[PDB]
RNA sequence: AUACAGUGAAACUGCGAAGGCUCAUUAAAUCAGUUAUCGUUUAUUUGAUAGUUCCAUGGUAUAACUGUGGUAA
RNA sequence: GAUGGUAGGAUAGUGGCCUACCAUGGUUUCAACGGGUAACGGGGAAUAAGGGUUCGAUUCCGGAGAGGGAGCCUGAGAAACG
């Protein structure tokens, strides 16, 4: 990154004749770092004072919320197949806050049968997904910021909410 | 080319000076770590094995273990651009580091047959080998400290439920 | 004496693995070979030294002098870098993830201009010197290094291009897209020439193709695709091919001849994980570089048998093959360690 | 009432209060209007001073743009040239402001570059 | 569509490279009788 | 290079004493050293007041606190332990530190300003003062400009003032400052010039901020005690 | 004072320097006050503030130091 | 990026601060935007002096620079006079 200052654009009345300053160390832009799929690996890098921050780049271990119990359990990382803040990054297939990723939900099967009993009052285009072991689920934690993957599951509304767009 | 000799658990460690240098040419193009035989440096010294430890060349430039290319070059180290000697041994060293690993067939009156003794025993209890007053003070002082706050904090808590009561 | 592993009757070897007594007898070749965790890109110069490795995390430029061993600097650039080639010797033409475009000099950072759209790969032409930059679309750019304008760009098929390449000899722009159709055109006209389809027999999922490759003669072509299957390309009966199925086969992203050393008509494929090499006008692998991790790119140096990966571990792979040919010039005792 | 995507939502229908002085309409405490920025709902919070004024133009959606006429006493050429101000605003599901339209906004929190102020009050 | 395709022409890149004369070492009626078809 | 609450003489010196952190801030306090040694003159210079500081004779809130520039601001009771010496420093009528003199059962206690009651964490009810004393529990009621009455021997809150209209009010700050007599008018407004209006000798009016002022009593009953004139 | 015991070159340590010249001409954007940050960082100042335990004390690896040396340095 | 909306990135966080998508906005004769110096002078920036009436106390002219641009590092605080 560059910059955080209004002194380099123009503002609600355009003004001209800029040429102002060099830029402070408190305007610090870092790069912008593309969380992906790989091997686990943070960095840890420093910020105002003993500020550590956690930018992941290679996370798996995904905490996603199963929605109507909340229950957030631990599970893998496929691809984000729609996010229009950057059409071309599902088409590289990074991992950022607010996507729509595929996991397999075998663990979401593991706690279904052993709180329930039997296997399959859940929705039908989320039942296809407890059968066949893929199911949507929309990232919530921030791996730039915070270092972490967590999310919460599709169950219905939302599941429709995203499927008729993409 | 002069050659430093080291007897390491005897403690005896002296330079030799060795012109005619087909006798030296035994140790041309082998590494740092690579063994070498006492038969093609010398004929007195038989039966005699060195691992080379190093060596600074002329210009006195040291050679750090194992990277490649037998001339100099500038690299990063303990980070600004410091200028090193490969660890190859070649024909313009002026001093080159030997360790002898085992005794062949000559006593050498400089590192056989004259050693050094060590330094000093060990400090420490359990390096000799190979506070309880204060365990009365601390577990003392750290029941004293529970005894203290977390009957205290209950303590106004009960004053916080007389104002609830009251309110 | 560095391990090898065991192979089809050949020998390779690995200096910087993720496994690579041993601190002192270290067999450490280039000083600082490691990066933030990953690696995006390498590729070696054209005269015999000067190595490019573009960065992972605070991406860099990460240029090493071969008769140094070490590296010269790191540039942290303003972005996340996918493709850059290298234009001799000091300068050099990077774009990063977003549509923006960088000129390194000696200096370093000599301009920043941008592409309408978001770039996959970019190349540089020798001849009248206009780089084509393939991105998302309809739309194949220039910018021409001569007066510095834009042209007129190259009118594509609906989705875009994952790569483009010209021939060396003769000029031939190859453009990888999505639909199968690898849409040559011509760096003289600007217009295209061939619309040539790929196929296969076993038609799994409307695959990409994503690597377009040439050599020096001029008549062949080298295809890819999304699958991990190689293909072979001439003007002689140009509608088949010879194919290559690899074992594991996701999406083959670096193959590369070797048209400039000896033990001829052989090539490298290369694939996310694994890298093999196998010879022409039969289809049989003369090896294999199986490392353990994934792989980003990799590239060959030219005039000897060794080969430079960008990895997604800490530091990086080189691969040396005592059979294929010697170790060059400025590694010239790894023949005596190995 | 959903034109985007990435859940459309409030963030934890929901509905709270600001206070001091300034209703929250009942389609505002239970309505299917997200209130992501209004001040009533919303994440924001309350603070700071209060403006009032008539508007000139509420073009584009989420921009409501007051004037603010206002007496200073002049010493210098002593007579009174007379004041007018702009401020950008965040909508509300209230009022929908047409030319004129005196209403007035509390400070907070800069959502965009150039607007602090929400609308809270219409008469 | 503001900053998308600016057709300016920019200072530092108008004479970054040089060209060359023969280039291609092919000839162009080699080209013509090399893709024919 | 002074403030002008602190009463100094301009043939003092060149550089003027920063105070250091501490409870109070920079602009609504005095030292220790412009106290002392150039106020009521216990001291010369300040190597002597940092002698008799390091002697530990200042007792102020019930604590020793040996510093020079330490921020004694509103109503902190110095005590001095020779010659029994209680002062209650307050705000005269033109921007000083009037300095009283008190007894010891006035100066058993202090007042405090709260500035926000907070849910802070574990179901905690919590107060804050112009010197920051984070004390335990006081009842739901307490709004914001209210006044406490801390212990000074532990930290509670014995006595509470409520703010509300008909009290005695201390104004500490704008072009009020140090004014007492508290009717002719309330006014809260929404964001600013919003006060308990003040009288004088012809009970005259005036206009402060709720944060600039303060409750210190009732009308004729404070049980902290005034200087004179 | 036969495991330490005072002077103390040279080494680790705690801190010191805690704010100094020249050059091209910015119209409340440089500046001064003020509102706010349940919109935020904070060493030091000050007030507060910790409840999971199956069949008498834990490990080598480096200094300083000795010893062999290289280099004009 | 002109003006705003939605989401992400980066942030110490608010923020078109940057990018994807979308809408064609916004300031102005109630002075937009632009023109220069006794802008080595001015604005209280401040002390005022018991008769000097724009001399007469000071903070700041603007931002930079440690040979020249570039990149990185340290710290409660820095794009460090070390």
């Amino acid at each position: 990154g560059i910059s955080r200052d209004s002194r380099h654009k123009r503002s609600a009345t355009g003004a001209k004749r800029a040429q102002f300053r060099k830029k402070r160390k408190f305007e610090l832009g870092r790069q912008p770092a593309n969380t992906k799929i790989g091997a686990k690996r943070i960095h840890s890098v420093r910020t105002r004072g003993g500020n550590k921050k956690y930018r992941a780049l290679r996370i798996e271990t995904g905490n996603f919320s199963w929605a109507s119990e909340g229950i957030s359990k631990k599970t893998r990382i496929a691809g984000v197949v729609y996010h229009p803040s950057n059409n071309e990054l599902v088409r590289t297939n990074t991992l950022t806050k607010a996507a729509i990723v595929q996991i397999d939900a075998t663990p979401f099967r593991q706690w279904f049968e052993a709180h329930y009993g039997q296997t399959l009052k859940i929705e039908s285009s989320v039942e296809s997904q407890f059968s066949a072991g893929r199911l949507y689920a929309c990232i919530s934690s921030r791996p730039g910021q915070s270092g972490r993957c967590d999310g919460y599951i599709l169950e219905g509304e939302e599941l429709a909410f995203y499927l008729r767009r993409l | 080319m002069k050659l430093n000799i080291s007897y390491p658990v005897n403690g005896s460690q002296k330079t030799f000076e060795i012109d005619d240098e087909h006798r030296i040419r035994v140790f041309f193009d082998k590494r740092i770590g690579q063994e070498v035989d006492g038969e093609a440096v010398g004929d007195e010294f038989k039966g005699y094995v060195f691992k080379i430890s190093g060596g600074n060349d002329k210009q006195g430039f040291p050679m750090k273990q194992g990277v490649l290319l037998p001339t100099r070059i500038k690299l990063l180290l303990t980070r600004k651009r410091k200028s090193v000697r490969g660890a190859i041994v070649g024909p313009d060293l002026a001093v080159l580091a030997l360790v002898i690993v085992k005794k062949g067939e000559q006593e050498l009156e400089g590192l056989t047959d004259t050693t050094v003794p060590k330094r000093l025993g060990p400090k420490r209890a359990n390096n000799i080998r190979k506070r309880l007053q204060r365990k009365r003070h601390q577990r003392a002082l750290k029941v004293r400290n529970a005894q203290a706050q977390r009957e205290a904090a209950a303590e106004y808590a009960q004053l916080l439920a007389k104002r609830l009561s009251e309110r | 004496v560095l391990k090898s592993t065991s192979a089809n009757d050949v020998s390779v070897y690995q200096v910087s693995g993720t496994n690579v007594l041993e601190y002192q007898n270290r067999v450490e070749l280039i000083q600082d070979f490691e990066f933030s965790e990953a690696s995006n890109k390498i590729k070696v110069s054209r005269d015999g030294q000067y190595c490019m490795a573009t960065g992972t995390y605070k991406p860099q430029i990460h240029v090493y002098d071969f008769a140094n061993l070490s590296l010269k600097f790191d540039r942290h650039t303003d972005a996340e870098n996918v493709d850059f080639t290298i234009l001799s010797w000091t300068k050099s033409v990077h774009l990063q993830n977003d549509r923006s475009i960088q000129f390194q000099n000696k200096g370093g950072l000599h301009y920043t201009t941008r592409i309408p759209k978001f770039g996959r790969s970019l190349v540089y032409n020798k001849v009248n010197c206009d780089l084509y930059v393939g991105a998302s679309g309809n739309e194949l750019y220039r910018l021409n290094l001569e007066k510095g304008r834009f042209l007129n760009p190259f009118k594509l098929d609906t989705e875009g291009v994952n790569h483009v390449s010209i021939n060396e000899v003769n000029g031939l722009l190859a453009a990888g897209t999505e639909t199968n159709v690898v849409e040559f055109w011509d760096p003289r006209s600007r217009s295209r020439v061939s619309k040539l389809y790929l196929e296969n027999n076993i038609d799994n999922r409307p695959f990409q193709v994503t690597t377009t490759s040439f050599r020096n003669d001029g008549l062949t072509f080298a295809c890819g695709t999304s699958n991990g299957y190689s293909y072979i390309y001439d003007l002689r009966t140009s509608e088949p091919s010879i194919i290559k199925d690899q074992g594991y086969g996701f999406d083959i992203k670096k193959i590369i001849w070797l048209d400039n050393v000896g033990t001829e008509n052989k090539i490298v494929t290369c694939d996310k994980r694994i890298a093999k090499i196998w010879d022409r006008l039969d289809g049989k692998a003369y090896a294999s570089m199986e490392p353990s991790v994934d792989i980003n790119d990799i590239e060959h140096v030219p005039g000897t048998g060794m080969f430079f990966t960008a990895n997604e571990s800490i530091p990086m792979h080189t691969y040396y093959i005592p059979s294929l040919g010697p170790s060059p010039r400025w590694c010239s005792f790894l023949d005596s360690i190995t | 009432q959903s034109e985007r995507a990435f859940q459309k939502q409030p963030h934890i229908r929901w509905y709270k209060n600001a206070g001091l002085g300034f209703k929250t309409p009942k389609t505002a405490i239970e309505g299917s209007y997200i209130d992501k920025k209004c001040p009533f709902t919303g994440l924001v919070s309350i603070r700071g001073k209060i403006l009032t004024g008539t508007v000139v133009s509420t073009k584009m959606h989420r921009t409501i743009v007051i004037r603010r006429a206002y007496l200073h006493y002049i010493p210098k050429y002593n007579r009174y040239e007379k004041r007018h101000k702009n401020v950008p605003v965040h909508v509300s599901p209230a009022f929908r402001v047409q030319v004129g339209d005196i209403v007035t906004v509390g400070q907070c929190r800069p959502i965009s570059k150039t607007v602090r102020f929400n609308v809270v009050k219409v008469s | 569509k503001g900053r998308k395709l600016n057709y300016s022409v920019q200072d530092p890149i108008a004479n970054y490279e040089a060209p060359i004369t023969s280039g291609y070492k092919w000839s162009d009626d080699q080209i013509d009788e090399f893709f024919a078809g | 290079a002074a403030p002008h609450h602190w009463l100094l003489d301009k043939l003092s010196g060149c550089y003027a004493p920063r105070p250091s952190a501490g409870p109070h801030k920079l602009r609504e306090s005095l030292p220790l050293i412009v106290f002392l040694r150039n106020r009521l003159k216990y001291a010369l210079n300040g190597r002597e007041v940092k002698a008799i500081l390091m002697q530990r004779h200042v007792k102020v809130d019930g604590k020793v606190r040996t510093d020079t520039t330490y921020p004694a601001g509103f109503m902190d009771v110095i005590t001095l332990d020779a010659t029994n010496e209680n002062f209650r420093l307050v705000y005269d009528v033109k921007g000083r530190f009037a300095v009283h003199r008190i007894t010891d059962e006035e100066a058993s206690y202090k007042l405090g300003k709260v500035k926000k009651v907070q849910l802070g964490k574990k179901g905690v009810p919590y107060v804050v003062t112009h010197d920051g004393r984070t004390i335990r529990y006081p009842d739901p009621n307490i709004k914001v400009n209210d006044t406490v009455k801390i212990d000074l021997a532990s930290g509670k809150i014995t006595d509470f003032i409520k703010f509300d209209a008909g009290k005695l009010v201390y104004v500490t700050g704008g072009r009020n400052l140090g004014r007492i007599g508290t009717i002719v008018h309330k006014e809260r407004h929404d964001g600013g010039f919003d006060l308990v209006h003040i009288k004088d000798s012809l009970d005259n009016t005036f206009v402060t901020r709720l944060n600039n002022v303060f409750v210190i009593g009732e009308q004729g009953k404070p049980y902290i005690s005034l200087p004179k004139g």
